[PDB]
DNA sequence: GGTTTTTCTCTTTTTCGACCTCGAATTCGATTTTAGATTTTTGG
DNA sequence: CCAAAAATCTAAAATCGAATTCGAGGTCGAAAAAGAGAAAAACC
């Protein structure tokens, strides 16, 4: 019933998501393969891709990245809060093809 | 603490014996008494020196120290000759004794202060009992060169528990006022709390350099007596050595005097005032070039505002923020273009968390100058400082002036901040600083060795798991 | 919980050293954490030192193994308490009386 | 929560506007006046009813709620008349209009108590704005059978941020005080603080049980004084309904009136006293029985002490401690002996960590008796009840009800607590209470099916090992 | 007079807050036996 | 009169506890700020 107001989307059950506020601003930030249809909160974001992917790759090529997708945007203030949304969204990866997913 | 540390327990001794703040009045005005007393008996009797004094009735000799000092103790109103007639019925007199230095109105009076040692109390013998009790403790502190008020800046650190300074941390951005400048004058304070941060100079500059008395604004009232009475325990001349009471949101002053030469300060953070605003202060003379306010939750860069507008032409400026004042919106974005308009921002430095009395967080230090080369220079400083424990570090002077080492010609070290450019700062969107800190401890290591040894791990795990297989016999 | 943080200068301090095999004991409102003394160790802290007077029966990594076997009121880190007398009185089963052959 | 929720957020919307305490008191001084003045307005016209009334001047009239109530509001000194003239220069007369109650001198006055209301303040335009504006928004307060003290509940609760209950533990402990005696009286508490666990039994009990007011003593002025309004809103009659101010190991008041019938309590921790003692308290009437004081660190059982002297023949008892003291060294041992000499330590029951605001330990209950048959029985419990989040959790009427089905007859319930003998209890050093929790998941297994699944584990392992050595091909 | 464009508010996101909140871990004062010595009393 | 034994008083090691504290790591509510739709003004 709290979908009428969870301010939430509810997503597939192949998904991907990742963490933005407090782990990361000091150490490693995790993710995980989301397997079942679910929600998030306030303080993280969920990511599907679109079909020209396969998504495990798309994980294990954010999972190895993360050492320096988290320097891209560290500091973001002396805050609690941590790496931005516009840095995380502009980062470029190699996307190869389907052969080399 | 050779022969202090005891001095200083004894003072923890004295501490009794109700609340902190009602007896800390009461004990704050004795101890101010007893040195007023004694400095006057000092400038009167260097050379015949009299325990008990006289009514000697002169006047005229009377009316000299009256310029001097300003204010005539008594003839025999000092401490020394009440210290005679302790328990004596009755107390009260000391109120009378308030009005003889009260009367100082030739010349530049920076009376109308000692108001603090009300009257509660219940009964008249109760409040003999306790004020006699109080004299007497404080009778006993064994001082008399004559190093007196680092007990009382302990005794004004043992309180909310307000923030003021770890004063090493005051020390350095005394430091950070330097150098080479003996041009008057210093030094103006915003907000100053105490009188802590504004000593350290001048007191270790009492004949090296000579420019001028301090001048300052405070907020609160009974923060403003005891500035006023700590800025007056240092041994520091009256010749125009003042702070007045109100807040400089509010009442600006002094406009006229002058264009000041160094400032530091530490405002208080998120300090939410009127809005946005309901005056006109947008069109006042300091925050009109910024282009906007800061309003209620980023109401920090007013005082740096304020601060800056009170500048020379050539003196530095060192103020203290903590780097959540970050970007915070487009207001506070325009209001660091402002900022980086010129190379009004010199320089800025970070210092590692907490370094305070359970603050938590890290803080941040801006020096600013009218002094320009020009480019901007983002100097920010992680660890090693020791925090939690005693106070702590407290601070390691050779990190402090190889600081200032590096403070002094623009050097790019890397494990450490370096230099930027103008390029870079447009190209960050000004930001306080992400730039440029670079270790990371991202260590490699080596593929066969490690594989051969995870190859004798398996060598020991497989025969170690057969002889468990052999230690399966039940 | 974790046995172990970080370093600092080792000797001198009056440091115990941490002999070749005592036991210890963790601790007042817990005693049910146990660690072998390594090496040649510290005094890190909160730690209680338990060994034995006896060496040709004890050999007390012995009874190191011996001591985790009872979680019986190990398994009661409840209320705020001290357990030195409690656990120091009893008991272990020993292979006495063929000692000290 | 259905029309209520609303409401207490708009108490907490009239919180404002300084630090709670010090508006607080204005804001607890005004909703009692309204609730006085409609209580006495509900009195006099229920039936022709009157908003604004006269100088009707009939004195002999007048005495009989003098008599009843024991207080005249006044002719026309309520608060709805007062309500007409708000923002009316000046607003001082509210203190003539606390000489009115006061008044009262027949008969067994109860007042000498509203004198929270004072004035800073620092204009007189100042104080009539401030106290017009907070008559105005306690004004606007939609309550109105007519519950009304549980806003102030909420209010009282919103402090110490002192502790006093999680409100269902003390709806648990009246509980405790049952069953089945309509026998005078109920009820005494040293250390009441609120009047909240003194509240449950007979406002539950209105007509049900009839034996008498209640009685106390209270350690601080202010919480007195608050206590004494709290048990004054929830309409209870003026009979003998009181609590004196006071500590009772220093004034025990009343021993003439009487030996009691039941006691609850909520006594603080770690209250150290003086010492070990000075005075003959040894030699009173209730200390000597045991054998030795309760000392400085150790200072709790003295109100468990003080609570089992003022206790009838039947009459049971109920206090609460947390488990911590629990031999406490040799004193405390013989201060347990004495309580186990016969069955006056009847059960014991603990209660799962927190249950409170933050504290953050256990506790537990003592119920006492001379009402024996006997041996000793520790009932003890632990999980479940939810703990922080809201409240929580507050608290699971079913389990409470099964408890107190257990604490009717004598059951022996494993994965739970049981009886036990004294035999055990001397087997024991008097101890609170290891006996007798059993559970601890020590759950067996099978070898060959665990064999064969590290096995499986294994044919997995060493191919997969094997195609890895395939995929070191580089 | 009608249509189009711009702005303002209202609906919906979204990103911060000298924090805050749960698991893990725990240093000083308060308090007690034992080590021991010294003094007093009793017995030879 | 002297010697021995017992009791008391003191130091100090030895225990013991703390309506907890420490700190690693995550808030949730909310301010505040951008996107859509509606209204108003200007131009053709």
């Amino acid at each position: 019933e709290a979908v009428l107001h969870s301010s939430t989307k509810l997503i597939p059950a192949n998904s991907i998501a990742i963490v933005v506020r407090s782990s990361i601003l000091d150490k490693v930030l995790p993710s995980a393969l989301i397997k079942v249809p679910a929600t998030l909160n306030q303080d993280m974001k969920a990511v599907i891709p679109h079909e020209n992917i396969l998504v495990k790759y798309i994980y294990h090529m954010i999972g190895s990245r993360g050492s320096d997708i988290l320097r891209a945007a560290k500091k973001t203030g002396g805050s609690v809060a941590s790496i931005d949304s516009k840095k995380l969204f502009s980062f470029k990866i190699p996307v190869p093809n389907i052969n080399e997913q | 603490a050779e022969l202090h540390r005891q001095i200083w327990q004894i003072a923890n001794d004295v501490r009794g014996s109700v609340d902190g703040w009602d007896f800390k009045q009461y004990v704050l005005g004795a101890l101010f008494y007893r040195f007023i007393s004694e400095n006057f008996s000092s400038y009167i009797e260097a050379g015949t020196d009299d325990i008990k004094d006289d009514a000697i009735k002169t006047k005229g000799y009377f009316i000299y120290p009256s310029q001097l000092f300003c204010n005539v103790a008594a003839k025999a109103n000092t401490n020394d000759r009440l210290n005679a007639d302790l328990n004596s019925i009755f107390v009260a007199i000391e109120s009378s004794a308030y009005g003889y230095p009260s009367e100082a109105d030739i010349k530049g009076l920076f009376a109308d202060f000692d108001t603090t040692s009300n009257r509660l109390g219940n009964t008249v013998k109760d409040k003999n009992a306790r004020l006699a009790a109080v004299l007497k403790g404080v009778e006993g502190l064994k001082l008399g060169i004559d190093l007196f008020g680092d007990a009382y800046e302990f005794l004004i650190s043992n309180y909310a528990a307000e923030f003021f300074t770890p004063q090493h941390v005051s020390k350095l951005i005394a430091q950070l006022a330097m150098h080479g400048q003996t041009h008057v004058n210093k030094i103006y304070d915003p907000a100053a709390g105490s009188g802590s941060l504004l000593l350290q100079a001048k007191k270790q500059f009492d004949n090296h350099i000579i420019e001028e008395g301090f001048f300052g604004q405070e907020i609160n009232h009974t923060t403003y007596n005891l500035a006023r009475m700590n800025m007056f325990l240092h041994n520091i001349n009256y010749d125009k050595f003042d702070i007045k009471l109100g807040n400089t949101l509010t009442e600006p002053h002094f406009r006229d005097e002058k264009p000041f030469d160094a400032i530091v300060s530490n405002p208080p953070y998120s300090v939410k005032w009127i809005g946005s605003d309901d005056p006109t202060l947008i069109n006042d003379e300091r925050f009109a070039p910024a282009g906007v306010l800061a309003p209620k939750s980023k109401a920090d860069f007013a005082f740096v505002l304020h601060a800056l507008n009170y500048l020379s032409a050539k003196g530095r400026a060192a103020i203290v923020c903590f780097p959540g004042i970050f970007y915070r919106g487009g207001a506070e974005q325009k209001i660091r273009q402002y900022l980086v308009d010129n190379n009004y921002v010199e320089t800025v430095i970070s210092l590692a968390p907490n370094l305070f009395f359970g603050t938590t967080i890290a803080v941040n230090i801006l020096v600013l100058s009218k002094h320009k080369t020009d480019t901007n220079v983002q100097f920010i400083d992680a660890s090693e400082l020791f925090k939690k424990e005693t106070n702590n570090n407290i601070l390691t002077d050779a990190h402090i002036e190889q600081i200032m080492q590096v403070f002094a010609s623009k050097e790019d070290v890397a494990h450490l901040a370096k230099s930027v450019a103008f390029e870079t700062v447009v190209a960050n969107d000004y930001n306080l600083s992400v730039s440029s800190y670079v270790e990371a401890k991202d260590n490699r290591e080596i593929i066969d060795i490690a594989e051969l040894n995870a190859e004798l791990k398996t060598t020991v795990s497989k025969i170690d798991q057969l002889r468990k297989d052999i230690d399966a016999i039940v | 919980g974790k046995t172990f943080i970080l370093g600092y200068t080792n000797e001198t301090h009056g440091i115990y050293q941490a002999s070749k095999a005592p036991v210890i004991i963790f601790d007042d409102f817990t005693t049910a954490n146990k660690w072998v003394d390594f090496d040649f160790k510290a005094k890190s802290s909160a730690m209680k030192m338990v060994t034995s007077c006896d060496d040709n029966k004890t050999l007390l990594k012995y009874v190191y193994y011996w001591l985790n076997t009872l979680p019986s009121e190990f398994a009661e880190g409840d209320h705020k308490r001290q357990w030195i007398s409690n656990y120091s009185q009893k008991k272990i089963p020993i292979p006495c009386p063929d000692n000290p052959e």
